[PDB]
């Protein structure tokens, strides 16, 4: 069956290039054109571009037109992309898409890969918070308990509860760009007050780019 | 960037089935051109070379086909066709047909019927690197009127004429004792036109006095009258 | 002794004429970090009483600066501004860090790039027209191949 | 270049009834266009191609029409599976310029519940909670269009929150939302009243939290 | 001219042993060198001149040897006035432009003390001028391998911090180390420095001295 696989993370810095690569497999990679796309977190799609198996006729999108090298290699089946001077508007996830046509024609994009998400800035490791209610704060007889990790650029954390034992009502926001260039997010449970006092509840934050793991008590 | 040439050999009825949008049943099951075809559908008639007074099992039509094929799509399998409800692991049955039948262009067949090999040149528009060199420039060559000309790079003006210049044969540019570039050979044919000063001369006005008349005559000196009243 | 200060595609050309001008007081203006007079003599500019003085300010880069001479090459020297050959004339430049420089970039001065052709010497051009820079018609909107010229 | 514009832009429904998402353009793509479809983290998937005929692997209550300069997609019926985001591309023969537009999301149709709102102290023994990181809880929503208000001392605050909205959950078809006011230890320790008005659809008053340090 | 070069640039040992300390060339310098001493807070001495016979009033346990391009002193046994940094210089004959190396430190072989990791919070007296440094004291250890991290509310500020190394002191062969973090007043207030990574060799783990301002 056709699969492209494509690489994983990648991190980079303002003024450099990033290479990606995308195998094909399970179709003869001499007649079936590849498109490379980008899709940014909260936009879509913006540029479009061919690489030819065959050749080095290619054609790079418009928006950078220069900034953009895809190679072609029929050795190994893989394609290759070096975007050249990465900006603060960059960070994405680029894919990459075959055509339901051969080398002539081109009408739409119909196997995609699996993504790469590339940003640009410094990485760190992260820093847990605990977040208590107040006393005043339980309304309908409900409280609700929460972890606050901050100070982190790379976001694959599963801020899970009790060890992935507590998986009701747990919330997990999305990671949110702050202005000092690193993401944060809270991950908040809601739990009867009943509960309060009686019951131990530990938030587990994982994160593998820093291979750092914090158990924070609430 | 590149051109993709695609030929084949089909029947004598069909010339027109193979077009951007027609449903044809040797333009649905086989090669397909697609609505953005951007070549030509050059084809000439082989009923000199391709025919021949046997049964002419050379070329096939590939009619039975499971499913429409995609523009530029070449099927190089052999299977055994399945219209429905009768699958046939081993023999064609009776409802299972071959997908290849000889296409039996006999030499007394008139129109409709002959062999006629058909070339698409699929002219890529991939905005990419062209031709490693480039569009050649090409002129053609006026004789007897003072072009500019710029052969090989010996720029100059001048009158281009038929000459008896016998060049030894490897030479090109061709100077003069005053070191004057006359006779120089086509770059492209070996011919050798010997050229010519683009007709100069000097104007003299004859005037036989204000105080007599206003009417004048003017001289050209060097103008054989051709060259721009009596 | 002015403030506001146009781009360097922008002249603002105020022709100074029909009174008597005398060029000893420029010197205790401002103090200038350049002074190329092509054609004319700094020392010998007060007897000289020349026609027509033309005076244009515009503001440009430090690297640009030695682009600013008569026949000479460049970015700022054949799309912005070109000097005749037979200018006869001096070129006063002085640095303005002081007065055209925020902490936070200032993104008032606009400067054009490059255009199908070059300019000719004295020749002031203001159309906003944006670049096509491709093979596909541009319906006078900025996108990803569109670039505005300045 | 052919700037894809969706009117819409927000397609609420419910599963079981028919969409029509409508996706115009101003040169002729009578014939070139094309449908995609791409859910929260995966890759976006060819729905209809060509605008006219149907694509591979693909369900029988996708059916893709329209031509000249008004294109719309017609589902028969909306399954769980089925809600995303869907954009659509024309295909420019001569020159390679594939773009996109913006994108329609389809919700699903539900009662309107209201926001449970909840306000968090900054915890001590670590300072204000990550620089005094007020947390604002609004959990159990379903039209999120509710504007976070952040008062302190009865002042009005804007510029130093940020909102963190999670995707449509599963289970009950609603959102969850989280404002943070980042502000100072000195900023902190100068006030006393810290309130969190939210301001919902389905609230009938905008409900106010606060507490006192 | 000659690139006088010295390999080991650290020769740390324990007093009462023998030391080999090299200092190579590339032109023959068989006969042309010479052997310094730089005490800290003195001048250079004279060690070994000619490098092959003994200087005035050099103790007999200073020995030095070596031809060709390769050079090396054989001291007999170090003793507490002996460590100290020594050089190399030769004696070209025509073009007179004598040359050195770089030095070697000899250093007192002792455990593996741990640094003792204090902290101290700008003063309120400073904080009124304007500015704030946070001094992380790194006292009482051995190797000089106490680099100091600092995360002002868990952000690198690799640069904006000045280290300050003592010199090996004769009562317990120890060492001292200050890392004083440079930041504005606004900085102090707005941020918390909340962070002095400390990782040694003598430490199992990265001591993080963490404090509230």
């Amino acid at each position: 069956q056709v699969q492209l696989v494509q690489s994983g993370a990648e991190v980079k810095k303002p003024g450099a290039s990033v290479k990606v690569s995308c195998k094909t497999s399970g179709y003869t990679f001499t007649d079936h054109y590849m498109y490379w796309v980008r899709q940014a977190p909260g936009q879509g799609l913006e540029w479009m571009g061919v690489i030819n198996p065959d050749a080095g006729s290619v054609t790079y999108a418009q928006k950078f037109q220069g900034r953009v090298t895809m190679t072609s290699d029929t050795s190994t089946s893989t394609v290759y992309m070096e975007l050249s001077s990465l900006r603060s508007e960059d960070t994405a996830v680029y894919y990459c898409a075959r055509d339901l046509f051969f080398i002539p024609a081109a009408n739409s994009f119909d196997y995609w890969g699996q993504g790469t998400l590339v940003t640009v800035s410094s990485t760190k490791g992260p820093s847990v918070f605990p977040l208590a209610p107040s006393s005043k704060s339980t309304s309908g007889g409900t409280a609700a308990l929460g972890c606050l990790v901050k100070d982190y650029f790379p976001e694959p954390v599963t801020v899970s509860w009790n060890s992935g034992a507590l998986t009701s009502g747990v919330h997990t926001f999305p990671a949110v760009l702050q202005s000092s260039g690193l993401y944060s997010l809270s991950s908040v449970v809601t739990v009867p007050s009943s509960s309060l006092g009686t019951q131990t509840y530990i938030c587990n934050v994982n994160h593998k780019p820093s291979n750092t793991k914090v158990d924070k008590k609430v | 960037t590149n051109v993709y040439a695609d030929s084949f050999v089909i029947r004598g009825n069909e010339v027109s089935q193979i077009a951007p949008g027609q449903t044809g049943n040797i333009a649905d099951y086989n090669y397909k051109l697609p609505d953005d075809f951007t070549g030509c559908v050059i084809a000439w008639n082989s009923n000199k070379l391709d025919s021949k007074p046997s049964g002419n099992y050379n070329y096939l039509y590939r009619l039975f086909r499971k499913s429409k094929l995609k523009p530029f799509e070449r099927d190089i399998s052999t299977e055994i066709y399945q219209a429905g409800n009768k699958p046939c692991n081993g023999v064609a049955g009776s409802n299972c047909y071959s997908p290849l039948q000889s296409y039996g262009f006999r030499p007394t067949y008139g129109v409709g019927h002959q062999p006629y090999r058909v070339v698409v040149l699929s002219f890529e528009l991939l905005h990419a690197p062209a031709t490693v060199c480039g569009p050649k420039k090409s002129t053609n060559l006026v004789k007897n009127k003072c072009v500019n000309f710029n052969f090989n790079g010996l720029t100059g003006t001048g009158v281009l004429t038929e000459s008896n210049k016998k060049f030894l044969p490897f030479q090109q540019f061709g100077r003069d004792i005053a070191d004057t570039t006359d006779a120089v050979r086509d770059p492209q044919t070996l011919e050798i036109l010997d050229i010519t000063p683009c007709s100069f001369g000097g104007v003299s006005v004859i005037t036989p006095g204000t105080n007599t008349s206003n009417q004048v005559a003017v001289l050209y000196q060097g103008v054989n009258c051709t060259e721009v009243s009596n | 002794n002015a403030t506001t200060f146009a781009s360097v595609y922008a002249w603002n050309r105020k022709r100074i004429s029909n009174c008597v001008a005398d060029y000893s007081v420029i010197y205790n203006f401002a103090p200038f970090f350049a002074f190329k007079c092509y054609g004319v003599s700094p020392t010998k500019l007060n007897d000289l009483c020349f026609t027509n003085v033309y005076a244009d300010s515009f503001v440009i880069r430090g690297n640009e600066v030695s682009q600013i001479a008569p026949g000479q090459t460049g970015n700022i020297a054949d799309y912005n501004y070109k000097l005749p050959d037979d200018f006869t004339g001096c070129v006063i430049a002085w640095n303005s860090n002081k007065l055209d420089s925020k902490p936070s970039g200032n993104y008032n001065y606009l400067y054009r790039l490059f255009r199908k052709s070059k300019l000719k010497p004295f020749e002031r051009d203001i159309s906003t027209e944006i670049y096509q820079a491709g093979n596909k018609p541009c319906n006078g909107v900025a996108g990803s191949n569109c670039y505005s010229p300045l | 270049e052919i700037v894809l514009t969706q009117s819409p832009a927000t397609l609420s429904l419910s599963p079981g009834e028919r969409a029509t998402l409508s996706c115009r353009a101003s040169q002729s793509v009578s014939s070139y266009l094309a449908w995609y479809q791409q859910k929260p983290g995966q890759a976006p998937r060819l729905l209809i191609y060509d605008a006219t005929n149907r694509a591979t692997g693909i369900p029988a209550r996708f059916s893709g029409s329209g031509s000249g300069t008004d294109f719309t997609l017609t589902i028969s019926s909306l399954e769980p599976e089925d809600f995303a985001v869907y954009y659509c591309q024309h295909r420019s023969n001569w020159p390679r310029m594939f773009t996109f537009g913006q994108g329609t999301k389809l919700e699903i149709k539900r009662t309107v519940a209201a926001p449970s709102v909840f306000i968090f102290p900054p915890s001590d023994e670590q300072l204000k909670s990550g620089t005094a990181s007020v947390v604002c809880l609004l959990n159990n929503f379903y039209p999120r269009e509710a504007k976070v208000q952040w008062k302190v001392d009865n002042a009005l605050q804007s510029g130093n929150s940020q909102e963190s909205v999670t995707e449509q959950d599963s289970k009950d078809s609603t959102y969850s939302l989280s404002s943070t006011l980042t502000l100072s230890k000195a900023d902190y320790e100068k006030h006393k009243v810290y309130a969190c008005e939210v301001t919902h659809q389905g609230l009938s008053s905008p409900v106010t939290k606060s507490f006192n340090r």
